[PDB]
């Protein structure tokens, strides 16, 4: 139904601009009010700025005054949050919230989200952008059980995180343990998945780990060989 | 007039036309309904600039 898709995020020196999209689908861009709101990782949310169902500014918070700038584009069906002179403790998960009330014209001032999005990772550092590195971890000989024997990729060497793994085209929703990364002591990171893997008879999957890094972008299509 | 003449003759002659005239101005319109949105717009809460 709703797909709030999330568009503009990545690494960004402290003290430039960038813009932030969020285009609508699913629902009518004229009568749902749309905000934004930030998540830092574990340390809970926080609301930025927001608009009504028309071109209608509800705030902002006791930090983010001055510097950002939200536009709402009906037109389009988008809304923009305009982001200047961003700082060390701007790095959170921006989401894109909508309005479950119709906004009516006589009533009380009232906002509470009902549809959420997936966000995207604004971080805000002075380090660079890094080229990921793929391996095709070897799915050894060891079998005991059916599915004993697992492949998977070894992504390192990546500062941003926006790290999203495909198998196929996009598929396969089985079970695939992707771990968390983890900073090295030196600001990279490193990914890596688990995939049952059955017995090997020409009848398996593709081996294919297609990696996309937004900060980084590059299309790794090298396949896994035992 | 119709006639013109200072002795007209015996008969019957077809002189004018009566024509009852009208009394109001009567227009009827149907009811209203479906009120344009012009209670949002023109009493909104808040613009943006
Ligand atoms: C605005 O609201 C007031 C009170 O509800 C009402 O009297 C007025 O007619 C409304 N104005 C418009 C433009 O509808």
């Amino acid at each position: 139904e709703v797909q709030l898709v999330e568009s503009g995020g990545g690494l960004v020196q402290p003290g430039r601009s960038l813009r932030l999209s969020c285009a609508a689908s699913g629902f009518t861009f004229d009568d749902y009010a749309i905000h934004w709101v930030r998540q830092a990782p574990g340390k809970g949310l926080e609301w930025v700025s927001g608009i009504t169902w028309n071109s209608g500014t509800i705030g902002y918070a006791d930090s983010v005054k001055g510097r950002f700038t939200i536009s709402r584009d009906n037109a389009k069906n988008s809304l923009y949050l305009q982001m200047n002179s961003l700082r060390a403790e701007d790095t959170a998960l921006y989401y894109c919230a909508k309005h479950h009330q119709i906004a009516v014209a006589g009533d009380a001032e009232d906002y509470y989200f009902d549809y959420w999005g997936q966000g995207t990772l604004v971080t805000v550092s002075s380090a660079s952008t890094k080229g990921p590195s793929v391996f095709p971890l070897a799915p050894s000989s060891k079998s005991t059980s059916g599915g004993t024997a697992a492949l998977g990729c070894l992504v390192k060497d990546y500062f941003p995180e926006p790290v999203t793994v495909s198998w196929n085209s996009g598929a396969l929703t089985s079970g695939v343990h992707t771990f968390p990364a983890v900073l090295q002591s030196s600001g990279l990171y490193s990914l890596s998945s688990v995939v049952t893997v059955p017995s090997s008879s020409l009848g398996t999957q593709t081996y294919i780990c297609n990696v996309n890094h937004k900060p980084s972008n590059t299309k790794v299509d090298k396949k896994v060989e035992p | 007039c119709t006639l013109k003449s200072f002795t007209v003759e015996k008969g019957i002659y077809q002189t004018s036309n009566f024509r009852v005239q009208p009394t109001e101005s009567i227009v009827r319109f149907p009811n209203i309904t479906n009120l344009c949105p012009f209670d949002e717009v023109f009493n909104a809460t808040r613009f943006a600039s």
